């Protein structure tokens, strides 16, 4: 969503990619027009997926985690702001018995 | 019930006259599964002559519905003898100077059979799928001007006791042949423009070349009619597969007007009298019969399939440039790095130092030996084993 | 590094309950890749290291100046001890599972437990 | 963060005029590198030398063709003949890679123009000369040689390749640079293991006696579970509800796909060293200009003219 | 053509079988005939009737292909009857045949998917012929990574994605289940092989109608490879593995496979590393302006000289394997890419020393002011640059400690990195772990464990 570029420190992008999705979801709630969300959090899903493209880069293993969970969530409220979300996503995060967690 | 054959076929002793209009075709092609020789002839007379699935091996077919006969050379520069040729050549028959005297004597041989059909023929078909003239013909038509007159002689009395006439033993063709190029299309109204503009491309060439002149020369102008078609862009097994994603679901003459405009020429007695610059007009049109036509080839054939004949090869220079520039180099590499080497390496004593320099003097040889050449080196080893002892 | 030492560890753990002797810098093998330690054939076990003819070491496993420099400190009180202790409460806590086990293999017919 | 400055090229740059005249404008986009690769390119009039160079230098298969470095064949084609490039260009990619598109060896165009308007006796016997200057030019100075056909065994290119080599001006051991032969605008048959067998057989035959490494690293990218069936070779061809929705059987791979994949085998192929030096982009310059002066006035054309 | 339909079309399947029984058998006698020229034993030798006939030339594909093109009036709707060979069955009979040896002829292979692919799309599941659901996906996976040329995987991967539309359109099939649960795992392999970016598309969104979940591992291992191609596939991966399962991420076989290729690219020494390449390198690391405007793919192909790695080259493979090149190129006395050696460390420390200071505290430099969306993100992609290229030197730089067999001895220049100490600036400068610690923890850890165990 564009993140404020004012100093933006390397891997701060976790608030950043957490409050954003607030943003993204307060206005749910003060409306329930959605066509300026989606693009808001496509894009930001854009920069959420950056930080598990990393974990790539060079070697790593399924980590992050505490990151790869901001991105899930920002893919439901975005699959939750194109329709009223019916039935999905939730999304499903049963165990899941890693279980670090 | 015609065999598409040409040493059985002049092997003859039905269809007598015919009133026959014989036609060339050469050129090269690619290597695909029908070639380009074998599809003009089945669209030309308008049925499958040749079903599809080293030598310039000539094969000739008559049309009894066209009087047409059609003479398909196939050429060494064809991909369908080459491959054949590389074949043989592969396994067993050779070293460079033995591979560069087998090309040439395999272009020799095309030559030969080229000259047999600018020599009994009417019309000439090329074939050169890229759509672009290859200049490389232009030596090649200025090559045989020199076999066509040198070996003229030779070839009129060979065909003297033939009912051909009197123009064709005189000019030994029954007429000048017309070039009438054939190119197929690979990317591209567009077509009329491009067969106009290698129309007068191949005319410039010609002129500038003297490979058409304003006499009976070996070829023809063709100035009033066309002279240059392009095939359209089939030929592999790709139409069933193409036929597979439909069955699932649920002027530009084409190879006969452009053809017909000049065999009318011939089978008419029209003649080929599209000649420029005010000349006498010679204009023989010497329409030929299946009978007479064989007579006049057998001989022809046994002449060129050659007492004379094949001593008169040498007498080209325009093809086998490659043999005389490698021996020239050799020529000067020779008496020039052999000659430094066996005075300014002294190398006095005798006894067992004759290789010591010799291993050097083919170094400085090798470095000035270009083409089908290093056969000097076995006339060279001699000299640096001469000086001793 | 971090499944080296804990491979590390497991091994040093067997070779103290179960008498793994013979342990040389062959016999410790290692895989850069996983980092994982394998062992060669326990020729020497159930403490025959301490019969020989062969000056007795106490060793319970192998721990060489350049092993304790692997880990992030070293051994005691590092990363490797504190996996250890949940090896053996692991085990002692499922020690019916290896006594039997170990039960079985003794008393045997083919097993040539003359060594 | 000025310390490491970049310099990169728009379109190409003809080093050799219309006129057989060489030309000093590329030492502006020549740096101070010692490992640059030099491919050029030979074919006939519309072998598509140039559509190849753009597609491997910088331009990739998707992509307008005006946008090529190399002027390719639009409306061209349609008209009188074709050899849109007059003389040698000139590019160096990102990677350093310098690229020669000459002009159509024997080309028509060529000789049309020299018609209708040079120290010779005939307009025919000078356009072969040019042909030998610029595959002279392209053995003695590039490290690759991408021999471009249209159609496959066109025995005066394999006649005339050999006859460039008599001509190479040698002592400045003789280097000889690679061989690349592109079957643009490929059929499905050339991608056959059939076609593929008595292709390799045909130019090994053809080139047997050449002293160019015409073989070795190529025609092993994209393919069948193959093995080495012939003596494999340098020959890397370019082609030219859900069911319904099927692409036509093309038989060969994706033109991208094989563009790609013969671009990582140019910029791969190796770089053997110069005549005596390193000859670095700024020195192949001072390098290949030399060789230029040699060849267009050297006593093996003086010679080989005199035999035309 | 037209013929063959006229006469296997109509009624009488008195005359019908004969019809087929015929034009099978010249099949089924014509593939066979290729046998000689390939040297293969002669298969499919149960329809052919009492026709020996010679074709031995390019006949046998045209003869093929008319006899298998004119079996789709069988294998097209309605057709209630199935009195014949079964076609259905006949396409995959011919399979050990017409697929073991299809490569050297490229020519039936294709055809034989594209007629059961027809014969399929107006029937495809129902649960009278029953095995076909899971016959369609047993034949699949078997000939789903049995590498071919482009023009198969392109209807296969098709085919596989119509499929699984109908699939999650049926209901039990998944638990089938030697298809499925197989059908999936070639699936898994086909996702990367080939890199034509148009069958892994075909795959992602293939794979991402299936819940499944049989094997999601595979899946995110695949993913977590995939989302780096740097292609259009990135989006498909990254919509994949946001829409297949949770838990599971976050559950290390594809993983391994960029490792070892990293490991065999290190042990190697290709000492051609365009000096003047690298410049773009660290101007794309120390700094955000790239050189080389996709670029790193055509570094690879040019480096290494052919004359190594997969044919993936995309993208965290290549992407450090630029930086190891660099740092073997550094490794050298002169680092042509900076001023002489004092000089190149120098920046590297400045670099580093103006990027660490900004973690307690707030200053603005090229490492963190980036005016775009989608390029700050590239920040810290610069961060783990610098760091992996700072661990790697270090890793080359032991030409003084004399590195194992992991890495070969560096140069004849093993003599500099002796006589020169350049763990003197390591040590001054260990100010990598505050500048680590906050793109990657792990790349702290490295040095930590190193400045805080030398200063015993
Ligand atoms: N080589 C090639 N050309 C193609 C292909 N498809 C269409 N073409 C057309 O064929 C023409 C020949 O390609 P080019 O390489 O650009 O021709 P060129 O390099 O300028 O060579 P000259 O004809 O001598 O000027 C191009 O202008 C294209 O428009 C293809 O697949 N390969
Ligand atoms: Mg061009």
């Amino acid at each position: 969503n564009y993140l404020g570029n004012k100093a933006c420190e390397c891997y701060i992008s976790i608030a950043d990619w957490a409050a954003v999705q607030e943003w993204q979801n307060a206005i749910h709630d003060l409306k329930k027009d959605p066509r300026e969300l989606q693009k808001s959090i496509e894009v930001q899903l854009l920069r959420s997926s950056v930080c598990l493209a990393t974990a790539l880069n060079p070697i790593e293993q399924d980590q992050k985690w505490q990151s790869i969970t901001e991105n899930v969530v920002k893919y439901l409220k975005q699959t939750s702001r194109i329709a009223i979300g019916p039935l999905r996503l939730s999304t499903l995060t049963v165990s899941q018995s890693l279980p670090v967690l | 019930m015609a065999g598409p054959v040409s040493l059985r076929d002049l092997l003859m002793g039905p269809w007598r006259e015919d009133e026959i209009c014989v036609v060339g075709i050469f050129g090269k092609t690619a290597l695909r599964l029908n070639s380009e020789k074998f599809s003009l002839v089945n669209t030309v007379c308008d049925r499958q002559v040749f079903p599809l699935f080293d030598y310039s091996l000539l094969q000739a077919y008559y049309s009894q519905e066209s009087k047409v006969l059609y003479l398909l050379l196939t050429s060494i520069c064809d991909n369908s003898q080459l491959l054949r040729a590389c074949r043989a050549l592969q396994s067993g028959e050779l070293p460079h100077a033995e591979a560069h005297e087998f090309w040439k004597h395999q272009e020799k041989l095309q030559c030969l059979s080229l000259l047999y059909l600018f020599s009994v023929c009417h019309i000439l078909l090329l074939v050169h799928p890229t759509c672009s003239f290859d200049i490389t013909y232009d030596r090649v038509f200025r090559a045989l001007d020199g076999l066509r007159q040198k070996v003229l002689p030779l070839l009129k009395t060979a065909i003297k006791d033939c009912p051909v006439g009197k123009d064709w033993k005189l000019n030994c063709r029954p007429c000048p042949p017309r070039l009438l190029f054939l190119f197929q299309l690979n990317g591209a109204s567009p077509k009329r423009r491009l067969q106009h503009a290698l129309e007068d491309q191949i005319y410039r060439i010609f002129r500038k070349s003297r490979v058409l002149t304003n006499q009976s020369i070996n070829c023809l102008f063709t100035v009033p009619a066309n002279q240059a078609f392009v095939y359209i862009v089939e030929d592999p097994v790709g139409m069933l597969l193409d036929q597979l994603r439909s069955h699932c679901t649920v002027v530009d003459f084409t190879l006969r007007e452009f053809l017909w405009q000049h065999v009318e020429l011939v089978l008419s007695k029209k003649g080929f009298d599209d000649s420029v610059g005010r000349n006498p007009q010679p204009s023989h049109f010497e329409l030929p019969t299946y009978q007479k036509w064989i007579s006049a080839a057998s001989k022809l054939y046994e002449v060129a399939i050659s007492k004379i004949l094949s001593s008169i090869k040498v007498l080209e220079g325009f093809l086998d440039i490659d043999t005389k520039f490698s021996e020239n180099r050799c020529q000067k590499a020779l008496p020039m790095a052999h000659s430094a080497y066996q005075s300014n390496l002294p190398h006095n004593y005798t006894m067992t130092v004759h290789k010591n320099q010799l291993a050097q003097a083919l170094r400085v040889y090798s470095q000035h030996a270009r083409g089908p050449a290093f056969h000097k080196y076995a006339m060279q080893l001699h000299e640096d084993c001469y000086k001793f002892w | 590094t971090q499944s080296y030492a804990r491979s590390t560890a497991v091994m040093s753990m067997v070779g103290y309950i179960i008498g793994l002797g013979d342990r040389h810098l062959d016999n410790v093998l290692i895989d850069m890749t996983t980092g994982e330690v394998v062992h060669i054939d326990y020729n020497v076990c159930f403490e025959k290291g301490k019969s020989l003819r062969v000056p007795e070491k106490v060793p319970f496993r192998m721990t060489q100046n350049i092993e304790t420099a692997l880990g992030v400190t070293g051994v005691e009180g590092v990363f490797r001890l504190s996996c250890e202790q949940v090896l053996h409460i692991m085990r002692r806590g499922r020690e019916t599972l290896l006594t039997l086990l170990e039960a079985f293999v003794y008393d045997p017919l083919v097993d040539w437990t003359a060594g | 963060a000025k310390l490491l400055p970049p310099e990169r090229m728009k379109h190409s740059i003809k080093l050799v005029d219309d006129q057989m005249n060489w030309c000093d404008s590329a030492i502006e986009y020549l740096l101070d590198q010692t490992d640059v690769l030099v491919v050029g390119v030979l074919g006939l009039q519309g072998t598509g030398k140039s559509m190849v160079m753009s597609l491997l230098s910088a331009n990739t298969p998707e992509e307008d063709q005006r946008t090529y470095v190399f002027r390719a064949q639009s409306a061209e084609m349609k008209e009188r003949g074709g050899n849109q490039t007059s003389g040698i260009d000139f590019f160096i990619t990102q990677e350093r890679i310098v690229f020669l598109d000459t002009q159509p060896i024997l080309s028509p165009s060529i000789l049309d123009h020299l018609i209708n308007n040079p120290e010779y006796n005939l307009p025919h016997t000078y356009v072969e000369m040019q042909s030998l200057q610029i595959a002279a030019f392209l053995f003695t100075v590039c490290h690759v040689v991408i021999v471009v056909q249209d159609w496959f065994t066109d025995l005066s290119l394999y006649r005339f390749l050999q006859t460039a080599e008599m001509v190479k001006p040698s002592t400045p051991t003789e280097y000889y640079p690679h061989l690349v032969f592109l079957q643009n605008k490929a059929r499905r048959e050339d991608f056959c293991p059939r076609k593929l067998r008595q292709m390799h057989l045909m130019i090994d035959q053809l080139m047997a006696h050449s002293h160019l490494r015409y073989k070795g690293t190529l025609s092993m990218l994209q393919c069948n579970v193959f093995p080495g069936l012939p003596p494999d070779f340098l020959d890397s061809e370019v082609n030219l509800p859900l069911f319904s929705l099927l692409p036509g059987y093309r038989g060969h791979p994706s033109f991208q796909s094989l563009v790609s994949k013969l671009r990582s085998q140019v910029m791969s192929m190796a770089r053997p060293q110069l005549s005596h030096t390193i000859l670095t982009e700024k020195n192949w310059f001072h390098y290949a200009a030399r060789i230029w002066d040699g060849v267009r006035k050297s006593s093996a054309l003086a010679e080989y003219s005199r035999l035309l | 053509d037209v013929p063959p339909p006229s006469v296997s079309l109509p009624k009488l399947a008195a005359l019908l079988r004969v019809f087929s029984t015929v034009v099978r058998s010249i099949g089924e006698r014509f593939s066979p005939i290729r046998g000689p020229p390939i040297t293969e034993a002669y298969v499919t030798d149960v329809l052919y009737r009492v026709m020996r006939c010679v074709t031995a030339a390019n006949q046998v594909f045209f003869s093929e292909a008319v006899l298998t093109a004119a079996n789709e009036c069988v294998g097209v709707l309605l057709g209630s009857l199935d009195p014949s060979m079964t076609i259905h069955c006949d396409m995959v009979i011919t399979y050990g045949l017409d697929q073991l040896e299809n490569c050297q002829t490229c020519g039936t292979d294709y055809i034989i998917s594209v007629l059961n692919l027809l014969t399929l799309i107006v029937e495809q599941i129902n649960t009278v012929v029953a095995v076909a659901h899971a016959v369609y996906q047993a034949v699949l996976s078997l000939k789903n990574i049995p590498v071919l040329e482009t023009a198969y995987k392109l209807i296969l991967g098709e085919m596989t994605c119509a499929l699984n539309n109908l699939l999650h359109s049926a209901f039990k099939n998944h638990v089938f289940n030697v298809d499925n649960a197989k059908f999936v795992v070639i699936f898994d392999l086909s996702a990367l092989t080939t890199i034509g970016n148009a069958k892994n598309s075909l795959i992602g969104m293939w794979a991402l109608s299936p819940t499944v979940f049989a094997l999601l591992s595979k899946n995110l291992m695949i993913v977590h490879s995939d989302l780096a191609v740097h292609f259009p596939a990135i989006q498909y991966a990254v919509l994949y593995t946001l829409y297949s399962h949770c838990t599971r991420h976050d559950h290390n076989l594809l993983g391994i496979l960029l490792k070892k290729d990293n490991l065999n690219q290190d042990t190697r020494k290709l000492l051609m590393t365009w000096a003047l390449e690298a410049a773009v390198l660290m101007k794309k690391s120390e700094t955000y302006a790239p050189l080389f405007s996709c670029k790193g793919l055509l570094a690879n192909t040019l480096v290494e000289d052919v004359n190594v790695c997969r044919v993936q080259l995309v993208h965290s493979g290549t992407r450090i394997r630029q930086a190891f090149g660099k740092l073997l190129k550094s490794i050298p006395l002169d680092v042509v890419l900076s001023n002489n050696n004092h000089t190149e460390i120098q920046e590297i420390s400045l670099a580093l020393r103006s990027h660490m200071s900004k973690a307690p505290s707030n200053t603005f430099h090229p490492q963190d002011f980036s005016d775009v969306i989608s390029f700050i993100l590239y920040g810290n992609s610069h961060r783990t640059g610098k760091d992996n290229w700072l661990e790697r030197l270090f890793y080359s730089c032991q030409r003084l400690d004399k590195r194992d067999q992991s890495t070969i001895p560096r140069n004849l220049l093993k003599t500099d990195a002796v006589l020169w100490q350049w763990a003197i600036w390591e040590a001054a400068q260990f100010t990598v772990l505050s500048k680590l610690r906050t793109p990657l923890g792990r790349a702290q850890d490295t040095f930590q464990t190193i400045e805080g165990i030398i200063r015993s």
